[PDB]
């Protein structure tokens, strides 16, 4: 019975791990694009502002 | 803002140097020839996928 | 002597942290009965549609 219990616990932990995996999969595709959009906005602001030369 | 000004000076001077050597007629002809060769290359590139369709 | 006498207790006390983690995860992750309820719910309407067809 306790063997079955440990098996159930490990199954649930596996499910949680896979859920976090899916989270990271969903975050990766768009965070990089947003990072690049931020750099483009920074370039635009640098070209617009008169800060420095 | 020193680095920026120095870099702009360098680039402006290089641009002026390379612009005082740009002959209009000769480089115009060469640009036309380059355009022609690029067209040939592009046409082959398109044929590449025109084949994959069949 | 009888290294078991000590090792067994070591593993038994590691099982304590194991059970604590299990309890935390389960208290934060009750989704099984709800999933099976959704399964029953959907199966009902699916059987209705099967009979209709």
């Amino acid at each position: 019975a306790q063997q079955r219990t440990m098996s159930e616990n490990l199954r649930r932990n596996l499910a949680a791990l896979e859920a976090k995996i899916s989270e990271a999969k969903t975050k990766k595709n768009m965070l990089q694009a947003r990072a690049k959009a931020a750099k483009a906005n920074a370039e635009l602001q640098q070209t617009l502002g008169g800060l420095g030369t | 803002a020193l680095f920026d000004r120095l870099g702009r000076v360098v680039r402006a001077n290089l641009n002026d140097l390379v612009s005082k050597a740009e002959d209009p007629e000769k480089v115009l002809e060469q640009a036309v020839i380059d355009m022609q060769e690029d067209l040939v290359q592009l046409r082959q590139a398109v044929a590449r996928t025109i084949a994959e369709e069949k | 002597s009888s290294a078991t006498s000590a090792f067994e207790r070591m593993e038994n006390k590691v099982l304590d942290m194991e059970a604590t983690s299990q309890a935390a995860g389960e208290l934060a992750g009750f989704g099984i009965e709800n999933q099976f309820a959704q399964l029953e719910a959907s199966s009902g309407v699916e059987d209705e549609l099967a009979a209709l067809k």
